């Protein structure tokens, strides 16, 4: 509930709430569309659908499946941006474009 | 929901048992349709290959017929031929599904004034009637293969939907009903211990004071 008070400038990076927002929104849409592909075949669909499919698979393989290495908060946000780097900037509809500019590479 | 009694627990066990039999029933149906799909696919590729051989025959004859004669003679001839109409599609009602099979009408032997001056138009026209034969055979095999494939897809999504939805939903209902009925049983066997304490207190407290 109170992640809103843990994030912010002078506590972490300045985009942490927005990054977690965008990761949850994109991964929720990815698992939504795996639920949809669980009914009809894998062709009657659009392109950013497939982009979210590869994003969900790369998410479950890279962000969560860390083994038991010691990821920081800094390397974890770096992995977060390296996973968000497979989406166009016209689809990250939430976060402010300054943090698009300094990051997303 | 349903108000849980001992009747509805057995009614939901019966509904679960019927759905657990229906999953295996539809898997047997999907197996029979797989057997018929691998039946039809080799017949479809066989008719496709025969269509290819008659295609080589008809295209070589058409090139050579417009080649040795002019293009204008076969052009006026082809614009003279009657349109061969009335070709239509009748019933193949199977799996409760009418698929349209195709048959033609073929005005063929009534040649256009059969004293014909070009000599390679008629042999080419017989070759293209053989071409239309093989084409409608590949057509009414191909659409039947497509229908059986989409019915396999229907059955498969129905099996997966029915299993992975309304087996655990009925399991959740049955577990809810067993928890609440056990809870009612526990309340009543608490009331029995309280009333036994009342009986023994009535016999023991009024022993001394009497």
């Amino acid at each position: 509930r109170l992640m809103n008070n843990g994030v912010g400038k002078g506590k972490t990076r300045e985009d942490h709430k927005q990054v977690s927002d965008q990761l949850y929104s994109a991964y929720a849409n990815g698992v939504d569309i795996r639920k949809l592909v669980a009914i009809i075949g894998e062709d009657a669909l659009t392109e950013n659908d497939r982009r979210y499919l590869q994003f969900a698979d790369a998410f479950e393989r890279f962000f969560i499946n860390q083994g038991q290495q010691n990821r920081s908060i800094e390397e974890s946000l770096q992995i977060a941006w390296a996973l968000l780097s497979m989406l166009p900037q016209g689809e990250l509809k939430r976060i402010s474009k300054d943090h698009i500019g300094k990051y997303y590479g | 929901q349903v108000s849980p009694t001992r009747m509805n627990l057995l009614q939901r066990r019966g509904q679960l048992r019927l759905a657990q039999k229906g999953v295996d029933l539809l898997k047997k149906k999907r197996d029979a349709l797989v057997a018929e799909f691998f039946g039809l696919v080799r017949e479809a590729m066989e008719a496709r290959k025969a269509l290819d051989q008659a295609a080589k025959e008809a295209y070589a004859a058409l090139l050579l017929a417009q080649a040795f004669d002019g293009p204008e003679v076969v052009a006026g001839a082809a614009l003279g031929v009657p349109p061969l109409e009335g070709v239509e599609a009748e019933v193949e009602n199977v799996w409760g599904s009418k698929v349209p099979r195709l048959k033609a009408t073929f005005p063929d032997g009534a040649l256009l004034s059969p004293v014909g001056t070009p000599a390679y138009t008629l042999e080419a026209s017989r070759a293209f009637r053989r071409y239309a034969e093989a084409l409608i055979r590949v057509a009414n095999t191909e659409t039947r293969l497509k229908k059986i494939g989409e019915e396999i897809k229907k059955t498969t999504r129905r099996v997966n939907a029915l299993e992975q939805v309304v087996i655990p939903g009925i399991r959740a209902q049955i577990r809810f009903i067993q928890q609440v009925l056990e809870q009612r049983e526990r309340e009543d066997t608490f009331r029995l211990k309280r009333i036994k304490g009342k009986i023994e207190a009535r016999e023991a407290e009024e022993e001394g004071g009497r």
